[PDB]
C-alpha cells in the first residue's frame, strides 16, 4: 500500500485515500439532519456519551445570529474551525456592522481547508458541520466534507445510516418546504428516529435542535426545550 | 518523504548512537597520533600522510596547526572536516582574546569544543564530526596541559595519549616505560620513537614519513617549535643505536 | 519548498564516505589534464576534443583563469566547474575589499575547500566529481595546487588527473628532475598529451595556458601550435 | 550500484552516472518535435515542425519558437511544460540585464545564467530537473553570427551546425561531411539546406503552413517572424 | 542447441544455397556470436510506416471492402495516426464490423472516421512500451 | 517474457503463445473457432499482441454500478424470500468499491444473522446491517465520537 | 548465498517455515530445541512466542576476577615459570575473550615447545602476548 | 520501486504519473467545453446528478475571472475553486497596476506557472483540475484556452473534456469558427451535448449554460436558460 | 509502513493519537465523584521501593483556587500543561477579576491539547481529570489526551479505570453525600490497591465551597483508614 503514503501522491486511479479515509470519521459521527423551507430552516442532532452517567455530549452550538450548525469529526480540530468561525463572524460584524451571506464564507473554508491538503506532512480535518444560514435570500444548508465540497439543499445528513432518512425524505421532503417551524423541527426526528437503531429510544438528553430563520435568531434547544417535539407523535410500527 | 534520512541522530535498537561507532572507526583509520609527558615541556607525533617525494611540503607543519601563539593543538581525521575546526576553535579563542584581552585556559575551550562536536549528533541527523584532535599548551594554572578530543564529546585528556589501531600497541609500552619527572623532553623523544618503532610497519623508521613537533615554555615567549628534519634524522638514528646497545642482555 | 538539508551520505562500516568514493571514480574517469610548477610559472594543458567538428575552441573554454595572475584547471563536467568557479570570482572580492591587494594561491585553496567541505556536511548533493587545480604565482615563487571533493588537498610541481592519471604521472616522475623552464615544461606536457593522444601536437585538440611571475598568461591554440608544429 | 533512494534522486553511481537527468533526456521525445538550426556566414537559420490533431488547432497558437529580445530569439523542445516557464525565466534574465548593466546582453552570458539555472535544479533533487532543452541564436558586432544552445546537462555549446532532439542524430551527421568541406553560405543556401536536413528524416515536401521557421540576418539586426508567403517562395526555389 | 547453429555456419562447410532468414521480437539476446555477419547477414527492420505509406496501406485494406463511392483516403490517414497496416486494416474491418452492427450494409467513411478513430485509441492504450533496443 | 535473461520458465512457453501469434499471424488456419483471454489485470504482458489475429477487442469492465449494484444481488437474491420492502438504493447509494461478488456475500451474512435469529424471512434492518458487517474492516473502537 | 539462491521470500520462508513447523502442528516431539545467534537484530521476533519463550541467555563479558577464574584452568596443566603470574597481565589487559585467554598460552606453546620446553615462561609470555594483543589490536 | 511517487523525481520512460494520475482523473469528469464565434465564446457545463442531491444552481463549476474572462472547470471541485479564486484575484492585480482587461494568453501564463511550480516542488503534488478559458472584445477578439494538470497552456476554436471528449469535438467542426454565429451555436453545441456524452448510465443529469462576447459588450455571465429555455428547445428533436 | 506521523486510519483516525489512547491503561487509578457538598477524589501512589517518600509523589494538582486537576500515564508533558493553563488562568484573573470557572478549563486545555505538527510536536499520553466547584455548585470534568470533553459524575483512568468505573456504577446515585463518597470509593481503591492500605499508599483530593483548600490534609486520611 505504497500508493496510499501521502495526500502528495495519487491512486493508481488518480485519487487519494487520505480524503476517503477523513470521509469515514465523517460517516462514524451521530446521525444529524438539518434542512430548511421556503421561510424558515431548522436542524437536528444526535448527543451521545461514553458512560450511562456521563453527560451527553452537545452538537449543535450556536456561532452567529443568523448561523446554527451541527457538527461530528474530531472536537479538537472542530474547536479550531468554531472558534475561527468566529473570527470570520467578526469580520463583517466589525467592518460592515452586519452579518455574511455563508455562500462566499463556506467557500473560504474550502479555501482555508486546501492547504492542509496540497503540502506533505499536512493532514485534511474531517468535519461534520451541517451550515444553516441566513442572507436576505432566504435560508442555505450546506453539508461539510474534508474535500470542501458543499450542496446547498432543502435537507442533508451525515452519520451512521443518514442515507435512509434521504429515501424518507424526498417524497416528504418536497411538501415539506411549505410547512411552518413547529412540524417542520420533528420533521428531523422523522429522520434521525429512523437512523436511530430500533430498538433504544431516542431519549430526552441524546437530542439536539435548533430552530433560525430570516426574521429569527438562532438558539441551542435541548432538555425541557424539546418537550413540545416529542409530544403529539406516536412510536414506529414493527 | 520521512525515509529519505538515515536517522543518525535518532537512536539505534543497540541502545546507543550507531553513527558514533562509524565515527570513531573514521578517526580510527589512518589516523596516527601520541602524546608524551609534560616535564618542563612537552613534544608531538604523527605519521606523514605523503608518500610522495614529488610535493613541495611549503606548508610547514602538515597535520598540526597553530590554534593559539602558546597553544596548538593535534588533530586526527579528515583533513577539510578538521580544518573547519580549526579556524572555528581558533575563532573561539580569538573571541576569547577578544573578551578578556589574555589567553584562554584549554578546560572551558575543550568543553565549548565538545558543544560544538554534540551539534550534529543532537538534531536534524546531521553527519557527526569524524573528527578527533588532541590538545596541547600552557596556562597559568596547571602549567603543560594535554588533552584529548573524543567523539562521544567527553574530553579524554591525558599526558599520555593514543590515535589510531596501530597506536594501541603503544599503550602497553607507555606504562612500561611510565614515569613521571624523571622524564625529560629527550627521554620523551626516544620513548615516542621507539613508540614509532613499535607500532608503524615502515622499515628502518624513516624520518621523513612521520612528523614530529615540540613545545617550550618560555618567558615570556613559550614557542611552539617546528623542528628541521635534521634533528630528527640524527635522533631516530641515534635512537635505534642505543636499541644496538639495548640488545646487549644477549 | 522543501529545505531539508539532512547530511544523509553517512560513514560506511569501513569509516569512510561511499559517495565520495563515487565522486572520485568520476575523477577517475574524468578527462586527462596535468599541469607543471617549475621554476618561474606554471603550465596548464589537459585535453579538449569535441564530440563531433560542430564545435570550434575559438568561444567555450574549459580553462577559463581565476584572476588575471591566476590560472585553474579542472577534470570533471564543466556546468559543475563553472559553479566554483562563478563562487571563486565572488568570494575573491571578500578577500580583495579588505586587502585591496592581489590573493596568494593557498588562500583561494582554504575557503574554497572549506566552502567544498561544508557542501559535504551540507544537505542537497556534494562536491560532485569536479577536481579544481588551482595554480599561480607570488612572492617569487609559483604554486600548483589540486584538492579533492572530501576536500584534501597537497602541493606538488607537476600531477596528472582524469584517466590513466597513475600512468602519465609514473612517466613525469622520470621526466621532470630538479627543476624546469617554461618550455621544458610545456615540452614534457606535450609528453603526457601524447600519453592519452587522441588529440596531442595539434592546436585545436588542446588548450594551453601558461603561469608565470609576471602574471597569468591565456595564448590562443595559434601559440600551441607555434611551440608545437614542430612539436618537441 | 543503487542504495536506497538512489535511483529515484540525483547522487552519483559507481561511474558517476546521474539517474534522473538521463530520463530527462528521454524526455524531449515527448511529442516528437525536432528542431535543427543552421547559421551560416552573415545569418542564422531555425527549422521546426509541428503535429495538427484537427481543424479546430489555433494558427495564433502554432507558434513554439519564442523571443528573447527584439534582436534575439530562442526555440524550444521536449515537454512544453518546462519551456513555457524557462522561456519566461529568460524573459526575467534579459530585462534585468538591461535594466541594471544598460548595454547590449551577448547571449553568451544568458546562456551561462540558463546552464546554471538548470544545473541548481539538478543539483537538488527535491524540485523538478527541468530538462528541457534551450536553443537560441544570437546578434552581437565584430563577432559575425552567434548561435548558441543551452543543454539541460548545465552547460551551454552552440556553433554554425548545431541541433538538438529526436532525429537530430540522423540529420546532423549528414550536415558533418555536407556543410563543411568549403561549402559557402547565403540566405537561400542556409535556409535550402535547413530544408535538406529536415528531407532527410522526413521528404514530406508539405505546404509551409506546417514548419516554424525562423531565420535572422544581419542587415537590420532585428529578428523577424517568418509569414508562410516567404516560405512558400522558398519551397518552390528549392525544387529543381 | 545454440551451439550447433553456430558450428552449423561455423563450417567446414558452405550452406550459401540455403538462405536463412531471422526475425524476432528484438535483436538484443542473441549474443554477439549471431550479430556478426556470417549468421546475421544484413540488417534489415520495419518501423512506423508512413502516413503517406498508410494512405497505400488502406488501399489494399479499402480494396476488398465494397461501401457507398464517398471516400476520402487521406480523412482516415490524416485523422487516424501512427498505427500499422493489421492495426489499421483489422480495425478499419473492425470498424465495417462496428458499423454493419446497425445492420445496415453499405457504410460511408463516417462510422469509420468515428470508429477507426475512437476504437484505436482503445486500442493506443496499449500501444505502451512497444519501443525496444536495436 | 521477461525481457533480458537470465532466465524465465515461461519464456520458452511464450513461444506457445508465439506459436499461437504464429498460428494466428504467420499461419492462416486458425481462422475459425474465435478464442477469447482474460486476465485479473492487463499489467504487464507482451504489448505487441495488439491485431485482429492476436487480441483485439478491450473492454475495461468498472466497478458494478449502482444499476447492476442494485440488480445484481437482486438476481442474487431473488432465489431467496425478501420481506417485500427492500430499498436496493440504500446499498447502491452508499456501496463504494463494493465488487458485484461482494454482493453476493451481503445476502449471505445477512442471511446467516437472519439464520441465527430463527427469522422467517430476511427484512431491511437485517439487510442494511450486513451491509457494513462484511466491510469495512474495524471493530477496533466507538469512542471521543461516542 | 554460496551456489545458486533466491530471493529473500523463500529464504525468509524457509526460517518461517523452520519455526512453523516446530510450532507445529501438533507437534510434541522433543527434541528439546536449542537455538542461538550472536546478533538479536536480524531474526525475526516472533520466534520467541511460541518457543522458546522463556529464555534467551545474556552472555555477560568477562569481568577481572573471571579472566582469573578461567585461565588458571588451561595453565593448570601447562607449567608456568616462577616469575609468571596470572594476575597483572590480566588485571592491566581490558574487554579480552576466553577464547583468547585460552588461546594466550598457545604463543608460549610455540617458542617453549621450538626450543621443546615443557614449562611456560613469563618473560616470554609477556613479550609473546604482544603477538596476541598485535592480534587483537591489529588484526 | 515506485518511480511514480514524488512529483520531482522522473521515471524510467521520463516523465512524472502524478501527472498522468491526474490526467485520466478528469477523465471521469463530465462534460467542459467551450466554442468561440466571431461574435462571442460559448461555454456549457452538463451537471451529474447523483440522487436528488440538492437545490438547482448550487456549487456549479461554471466560475468567473473578470467580466471578460470566466472559468470553466473540470476534476476535482474544491482544488477548481482553488485555481478558480487565484485567477480570480490575480486580475486585480492586472487591474491595480494598469486598469484594463488582462489578456487572456498571458493571463494563462500565471496558471501554468503555479501548476508547473507545484509539479516542481516534491512536498506539495499537482493538482487534479483542468479547466477552459474563453473571451472576446472589440479591441482583444476570440481567445478560447484549455490548460490541464500537465500546466500547457493552449488553445482551440472549440475542445472538450471529460468522458466524451474527441468523439464530442469532431462533429464541431461543422460549426464555422468565423462565419457562425454564437448566439445561434447555443443551441446548435446544445444539440450536441446533449445527444454525446451518453445518459444512458446516468440517467439523472442538468445542464447549465453561459456565454461572452460582443452582444453584453465584452461582459461574461449566464445567458440566460430560463428565458427562451434555447437548451432543449432544439434538442429534444435532435436525436430523433 | 510508517508514513507522516500524521496519517489517518481506513476506520479511521489518527495513527499515533489512538496508540497513546491505549498507553493510557497503564497509568494511576484515580476516581473523581461529583457531590453537592462537593467534588472528592483520590489516587494510588504506586509504591516503586520501600525507600519512596510520601509527599514527593502526587498525582493531583491544582489550577486555579477552587479548580484541582489530576495526571495519568505520562507526567513531565502533563505537569507542564498544568502550570501553562495557570497562566491562562491568571490571564483569566486579569480581565475578568474573577475565579475561572470550571468549565472554561475545557476551552483552556483541550484547545490546546494537540497542537502537534511536524512543521511550526508529539502528541500526549495523558488524561486529565478536572475538579472544581463552579457559580453552579460542584461539577466533575474529565478530557481526553485528544482533547475530546465530556462532563461525568464519575470518571476513573489508568489500569483500574474500566474495572473500577464498572464496579462504581452500582453504588453511586444522585443522593450521595460527601463522606459517604470517600469512604464508598475506598472500597474500590482498596480493592483496585496492590499493596495493603497505609498512608503513603493514596492520598485524596476534595474541593469544597465552604472549607478549603483542602485539598485535603495527612494524618486525618489515617482517620479515616480506621474507619475502612
Ligand atoms: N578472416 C576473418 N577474420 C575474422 N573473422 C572472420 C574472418 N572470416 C570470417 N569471419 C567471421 O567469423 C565468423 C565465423 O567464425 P567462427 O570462428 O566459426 O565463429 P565462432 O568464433 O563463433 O566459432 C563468420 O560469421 C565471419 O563473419
Amino acid at each position: 500500500n505504497q500508493y496510499d503514503n501521502d495526500v502528495t501522491v495519487w491512486s493508481p486511479q488518480g485519487r487519494i485515500h487520505q480524503i476517503e479515509y477523513a470521509m469515514e470519521a465523517v460517516k462514524q459521527g451521530s446521525a444529524t439532519v438539518g434542512l430548511k423551507s421556503k421561510t424558515h430552516a431548522v436542524l437536528v442532532a444526535l448527543k451521545r456519551a461514553q458512560s450511562e452517567l456521563a453527560a451527553h455530549q452537545k452538537k449543535i452550538l450556536h456561532v452567529d445570529n443568523h448561523i446554527g450548525i451541527s457538527i461530528a469529526g474530531l472536537t479538537a480540530d472542530a474547536r479550531l474551525l468554531c472558534n475561527f468561525m468566529r473570527q470570520e463572524c467578526l469580520d463583517s460584524r466589525f467592518v460592515f456592522d452586519r452579518p455574511l451571506p455563508v455562500s462566499r464564507l463556506v467557500s473560504l473554508i474550502g479555501s482555508k481547508t486546501q492547504i492542509p491538503t496540497q503540502r506533505y506532512g499536512r493532514r485534511p480535518y474531517g468535519v461534520g458541520l451541517l451550515i444553516a444560514g441566513y442572507d436576505d435570500m432566504g435560508p442555505h444548508i450546506f453539508q461539510t466534507c474534508p474535500s470542501a465540497n458543499y450542496f446547498d439543499c432543502r435537507a442533508m445528513s451525515i452519520g451512521a445510516r443518514s442515507q435512509s432518512a434521504r429515501t424518507y425524505l424526498e417524497r416528504h421532503m418536497s411538501e415539506f418546504m411549505e410547512c411552518n417551524l413547529n412540524e417542520l423541527v420533528k420533521h428531523g426526528l422523522r429522520a434521525l428516529r429512523e437512523t436511530l437503531p430500533a430498538e433504544q429510544d431516542l431519549t430526552t438528553k441524546n437530542v439536539s435542535i435548533g430552530i433560525v430563520g430570516k426574521d429569527l435568531e438562532f438558539t441551542i434547544y435541548d432538555d425541557d426545550d424539546v418537550s413540545p417535539f416529542l409530544e403529539g407523535l406516536e412510536e414506529r410500527p414493527q | 518523504s520521512r525515509r529519505y534520512d538515515s536517522r543518525t541522530t535518532i537512536f539505534s535498537p543497540e541502545g546507543r548512537l550507531y553513527q558514533v561507532e562509524y565515527a570513531m572507526e573514521a578517526i580510527g583509520h589512518a589516523g596516527t597520533c601520541l602524546g608524551i609527558l609534560a616535564n618542563d615541556g612537552v613534544l608531538l607525533a604523527a605519521e606523514r600522510r605523503n608518500i610522495h617525494k614529488l610535493l613541495d611540503e611549503v606548508f610547514f607543519s602538515e597535520k598540526i596547526y597553530k590554534l593559539n601563539e602558546d597553544m596548538a593543538c593535534s588533530v586526527a581525521g579528515i583533513t577539510s572536516d578538521a580544518n573547519v575546526l580549526t579556524n572555528e576553535l581558533r575563532l573561539i579563542a580569538q573571541r576569547y582574546l577578544l573578551q578578556y584581552q589574555e589567553p584562554i585556559p584549554c578546560e572551558q575551550l575543550v568543553t565549548a569544543l565538545c558543544d560544538i562536536k554534540q551539534a550534529y549528533t543532537q538534531f536534524g541527523g546531521k553527519r557527526p564530526f569524524g573528527v578527533s584532535l588532541l590538545y596541547i599548551g600552557w596556562d597559568k594554572h596547571y602549567g603543560f596541559q594535554l588533552y584529548q578530543s573524543d567523539p562521544s564529546g567527553n574530553y579524554g585528556g591525558w599526558k599520555a595519549t593514543c590515535i589510531g589501531n596501530n597506536s594501541a600497541a603503544a599503550v602497553s609500552m607507555l606504562k612500561q616505560d611510565y614515569k613521571e619527572g624523571e622524564m625529560t623532553l629527550k627521554s620523551a623523544l626516544a620513548l615516542a620513537i621507539k613508540v614509532l618503532n613499535k607500532t608503524m610497519d615502515v622499515s628502518k623508521l624513516s624520518a621523513e614519513k612521520v612528523e614530529i613537533a615540540t613545545l617550550t615554555r618560555e618567558n615570556g615567549k613559550t614557542v611552539i617549535r617546528v623542528l628541521k628534519q635534521k634533528e630528527v634524522e640524527q635522533l631516530i638514528k641515534k635512537h635505534e643505536e642505543e636499541e644496538a646497545k639495548a640488545e646487549r642482555e644477549k | 519548498e522543501r529545505g531539508y538539508s539532512f547530511s544523509l551520505t553517512t560513514f560506511s562500516p569501513s569509516g569512510k564516505l561511499v559517495q565520495i568514493e563515487y565522486a572520485l571514480a568520476a575523477v577517475a574517469g574524468g578527462a586527462p589534464s596535468v599541469g607543471i610548477k617549475a621554476a618561474n610559472g606554471v603550465v596548464l594543458a589537459t585535453e579538449k576534443k569535441q564530440k563531433s567538428i560542430l564545435y570550434d575552441e575559438r568561444s567555450v573554454h574549459k580553462v577559463e583563469p581565476i584572476t588575471k595572475h591566476i590560472g585553474l584547471v579542472y577534470s570533471g563536467m564543466g556546468p559543475d566547474y563553472r559553479v566554483l568557479v562563478h563562487r571563486a570570482r565572488k568570494l575573491a572580492q571578500q578577500y580583495y575589499l579588505v586587502y585591496q591587494e592581489p590573493i596568494p594561491t593557498a588562500q583561494l585553496v582554504q575557503r574554497v575547500a572549506s566552502v567544498m567541505q561544508e557542501y559535504t556536511q551540507s544537505g542537497g548533493v556534494r562536491p560532485f566529481g569536479v577536481s579544481l587545480l588551482i595554480c599561480g604565482w607570488n612572492e617569487g615563487r609559483p604554486y600548483l595546487f589540486q584538492s579533492d571533493p572530501s576536500g584534501a588537498y597537497f602541493a606538488w610541481k607537476a600531477t596528472a588527473m582524469g584517466k590513466n592519471y597513475v600512468n602519465g604521472k609514473t612517466f613525469l616522475e622520470k621526466r621532470y628532475n630538479e627543476d624546469l623552464e617554461l618550455e621544458d615544461a610545456i615540452h614534457t606536457a606535450i609528453l603526457t598529451l601524447k600519453e592519452s593522444f587522441e588529440g596531442q601536437m595539434t592546436e585545436d585538440n588542446i588548450e594551453v595556458g601558461i603561469c608565470n611571475e609576471a602574471g597569468f598568461r591565456r595564448l590562443t591554440p595559434t601559440e600551441v601550435k607555434d611551440y608545437l608544429a614542430a612539436i618537441a | 550500484s543503487s542504495a536506497g533512494f538512489d535511483r529515484h534522486i540525483t547522487i552519483f553511481s559507481p561511474e558517476g552516472r546521474l539517474y534522473q537527468v538521463e530520463y530527462a533526456f528521454k524526455a524531449i521525445n515527448q511529442g516528437g518535435l525536432t528542431s535543427v538550426a543552421v547559421r551560416g556566414k552573415d545569418c542564422a537559420v531555425i527549422v521546426t515542425q509541428k503535429k495538427v490533431p484537427d481543424k479546430l488547432l489555433d494558427s495564433s497558437t502554432v507558434t513554439h519558437l519564442f523571443k528573447i529580445t527584439e534582436n534575439i530569439g530562442c526555440v524550444m523542445t521536449g515537454m512544453t511544460a518546462d519551456s513555457r516557464s524557462q522561456v519566461q525565466r529568460a524573459r526575467y534574465e534579459a530585462a534585468n540585464w538591461k535594466y541594471k548593466y544598460g548595454y547590449e546582453i551577448p547571449v553568451d552570458m544568458l546562456c551561462k545564467r540558463i546552464a546554471d539555472i538548470s544545473q541548481v535544479y539538478t543539483q537538488n533533487a527535491e524540485m523538478r530537473p527541468l530538462g528541457c532543452c534551450m536553443i537560441l541564436i544570437g546578434i552581437d558586432e565584430e563577432q559575425g553570427p552567434q548561435v548558441y544552445k543551452c543543454d539541460p546537462a548545465g552547460y551551454y555549446c552552440g556553433f554554425k551546425a548545431t541541433a538538438a532532439g529526436v532525429k537530430q542524430t540522423e540529420s546532423t551527421s549528414f550536415l558533418e561531411k555536407k556543410v563543411k568541406k568549403k561549402f559557402d553560405w547565403t540566405f537561400e543556401q542556409t535556409v535550402e539546406t535547413a530544408i535538406t536536413c529536415l528531407s532527410t528524416v522526413l521528404s514530406i515536401d508539405f505546404k509551409p503552413s506546417e514548419i516554424e521557421v525562423g531565420v535572422v540576418t544581419v542587415e537590420n539586426p532585428k529578428f523577424r517572424i517568418l509569414t508562410e508567403a516567404e516560405i512558400d517562395a522558398h519551397l518552390v526555389a528549392l525544387a529543381e | 542447441t545454440l551451439m550447433e547453429l553456430l558450428n552449423q555456419m561455423d563450417g567446414f562447410d558452405t550452406l550459401h544455397r540455403v538462405k536463412m532468414i531471422m526475425a524476432t521480437n528484438r535483436p538484443d539476446t542473441l549474443d554477439p556470436a549471431l550479430l556478426r555477419p556470417g549468421r546475421l547477414d544484413r540488417k534489415i527492420h520495419i518501423d512506423l510506416p508512413n502516413e503517406q505509406a498508410r494512405l497505400d496501406i488502406l488501399k489494399i485494406h479499402a480494396g476488398p471492402i465494397t461501401k457507398h463511392g464517398e471516400i476520402d483516403y487521406e480523412a482516415i490517414v490524416k485523422l487516424s495516426d501512427g498505427f500499422n497496416g493489421a492495426d489499421l486494416r483489422n480495425v478499419c474491418t473492425e470498424a465495417g464490423m462496428f458499423a454493419i452492427r446497425a445492420d445496415h450494409d453499405f457504410v460511408v467513411q463516417e462510422d469509420f472516421m468515428k470508429a477507426v478513430r475512437k476504437v484505436a485509441d482503445s486500442k493506443k492504450l496499449e500501444s505502451k512500451l512497444d519501443y525496444k533496443p536495436v | 517474457k521477461r525481457f533480458d535473461s537470465e532466465k524465465a520458465g515461461d519464456r520458452e512457453v511464450q513461444r506457445t503463445m508465439l506459436e499461437l501469434l504464429n498460428q494466428l499471424d504467420g499461419f492462416q488456419p486458425n481462422t475459425q473457432v474465435k478464442v477469447i483471454a482474460a486476465t485479473n489485470r492487463v499489467d504487464i504482458l507482451d504489448p505487441a499482441l495488439l491485431r485482429s489475429g492476436r487480441l483485439d477487442r478491450k473492454i475495461e469492465f468498472p466497478m458494478p454500478n449502482e444499476e447492476a449494484r442494485a440488480r445484481i444481488m437482486q438476481i442474487h437474491s431473488r432465489k431467496m424470500n425478501v420481506s417485500p420492502d427492500v430499498n436496493y438504493e440504500e446499498l447502491a447509494r452508499c456501496t463504494d468499491d463494493f465488487n458485484g461478488a461482494q454482493c453476493k456475500a451481503v445476502c449471505v451474512e445477512a442471511g446467516m444473522i437472519a439464520l441465527r435469529r430463527g427469522a422467517t424471512e430476511l427484512t431491511h434492518e437485517d439487510y442494511m446491517e450486513g451491509i457494513l458487517e462484511v466491510q469495512a474492516k474495524k471493530k477496533a473502537n466507538l469512542q471521543y465520537y461516542a | 548465498y554460496d551456489s545458486n539462491s533466491g530471493g529473500e521470500r523463500e529464504i525468509q520462508r524457509t526460517m518461517l517455515e523452520l519455526l512453523n513447523q516446530l510450532d507445529g502442528f501438533d507437534s510434541r516431539g522433543d527434541v528439546k530445541v536449542i537455538m542461538a545467534t550472536n546478533r538479536i537484530e536480524t531474526l525475526d521476533p516472533a520466534l520467541i512466542r511460541p518457543g522458546r519463550i522463556d529464555r534467551k541467555i545474556e552472555f555477560p563479558l568477562p569481568d577481572e576476577k573471571t579472566k582469573k577464574r578461567i585461565f588458571q584452568i588451561h595453565t593448570s596443566r601447562m607449567t608456568l615459570a616462577d616469575d609468571v603470574t596470572l594476575d597483572d597481565l590480566i588485571m592491566a589487559k581490558d574487554d579480552l575473550s576466553g577464547a583468547d585467554i585460552k588461546a594466550i598460552c598457545t604463543e608460549a606453546g610455540l617458542m617453549a615447545l621450538r626450543e621443546r620446553r615443557m614449562k611456560v615462561t613469563n618473560e616470554d609470555f609477556k613479550k609473546s602476548k604482544e603477538n596476541v594483543l598485535y592480534k587483537k589490536q591489529e588484526g | 520501486t515506485g518511480y511514480d511517487l514524488s512529483a520531482s523525481t522522473f521515471s524510467p520512460d521520463g516523465r512524472v504519473f502524478q501527472v498522468e494520475y491526474a490526467m485520466k482523473a478528469v477523465e471521469n469528469s463530465s462534460t467542459a467545453i467551450g466554442i468561440r464565434c466571431k461574435d462571442g465564446v460559448v461555454f456549457g457545463v452538463e451537471k451529474l446528478v447523483l440522487s436528488k442531491l440538492y437545490e438547482e444552481g448550487s456549487n456549479k463549476r461554471l466560475f468567473n475571472v473578470d467580466r471578460h474572462v470566466g472559468m470553466a472547470v473540470a476534476g476535482l471541485l474544491a482544488d477548481a475553486r482553488s485555481l478558480a479564486d487565484i485567477a480570480r484575484e490575480e486580475a486585480s492585480n492586472f487591474r491595480s497596476n494598469f486598469g484594463y482587461n488582462i489578456p487572456l494568453k498571458h493571463l494563462a501564463d500565471r496558471v501554468a506557472m503555479y501548476v508547473h511550480a507545484y509539479t516542481l516542488y516534491s512536498a506539495v503534488r499537482p493538482f487534479g483540475c483542468s479547466f477552459m478559458l474563453g473571451s472576446y472584445s472589440v479591441n482583444d477578439g476570440a481567445q478560447l484556452y484549455m490548460i490541464d494538470p500537465s500546466g500547457v497552456s493552449y488553445g482551440y476554436w472549440g475542445c472538450a473534456i471529460g468522458k466524451a471528449r474527441q468523439a464530442a469535438k469532431t462533429e464541431i467542426e461543422k460549426l464555422q469558427m468565423k462565419e457562425m454565429t454564437c448566439r445561434d451555436i447555443v443551441k446548435e453545441v446544445a444539440k450536441i451535448i446533449y445527444i454525446v456524452h451518453d445518459e444512458v448510465k446516468d440517467k439523472a443529469f442538468e445542464l447549465e449554460l453561459s456565454w461572452v462576447g460582443e452582444l453584453t459588450n465584452g461582459r461574461h455571465e449566464i445567458v440566460p436558460k430560463d428565458i427562451r429555455e434555447e437548451a432543449e428547445k432544439y434538442a429534444k428533436e435532435s436525436l430523433k | 509502513y510508517d508514513r507522516g506521523v500524521n496519517t489517518f486510519s481506513p476506520e479511521g483516525r489518527l495513527f499515533q493519537v489512538e496508540y497513546a489512547i491505549e498507553a493510557i491503561k497503564l497509568g494511576s487509578t484515580a476516581i473523581g465523584i461529583q457531590t453537592s457538598e462537593g467534588v472528592c477524589l483520590a489516587v494510588e501512589k504506586r509504591i516503586t521501593s520501600p525507600l519512596m517518600e510520601p509527599s514527593s509523589i502526587e498525582k493531583i494538582v491544582e489550577i486555579d483556587a477552587h479548580i484541582g486537576c489530576a495526571m495519568s500515564g505520562l507526567i513531565a508533558d502533563a505537569k507542564t500543561l498544568i502550570d501553562k493553563a495557570r497562566v491562562e488562568t491568571q490571564n483569566h484573573w486579569f480581565t475578568y477579576n474573577e475565579t475561572m470557572t470550571v468549565e472554561s478549563v475545557t476551552q483552556a486545555v483541550s484547545n490546546l491539547a494537540l497542537q502537534f505538527g511536524e512543521e511550526d510536536s508529539r502528541p500526549f499520553g495523558v488524561a486529565l481529570l478536572f475538579g472544581g466547584v463552579d457559580e453552579k455548585g460542584p461539577q466533575l470534568f474529565h478530557m481526553d489526551p485528544s482533547g475530546t470533553f465530556v462532563q461525568c459524575d464519575a470518571r476513573a483512568i489508568g489500569s483500574a479505570s474500566e474495572g473500577a468505573q464498572s464496579s462504581l456504577q452500582e453504588v453511586y446515585h444522585k443522593s450521595m453525600t460527601l463522606k459517604e463518597a470517600i469512604k464508598s470509593s475506598l472500597i474500590i481503591l482498596k480493592q483496585v490497591m496492590e499493596e495493603k492500605l497505609n498512608a503513603t499508599n493514596i492520598e485524596l483530593a476534595t474541593v469544597q465551597p465552604g472549607q478549603n483548600f483542602h485539598m485535603f490534609t495527612k494524618e486525618e486520611l489515617e482517620e479515616v483508614i480506621k474507619d475502612i
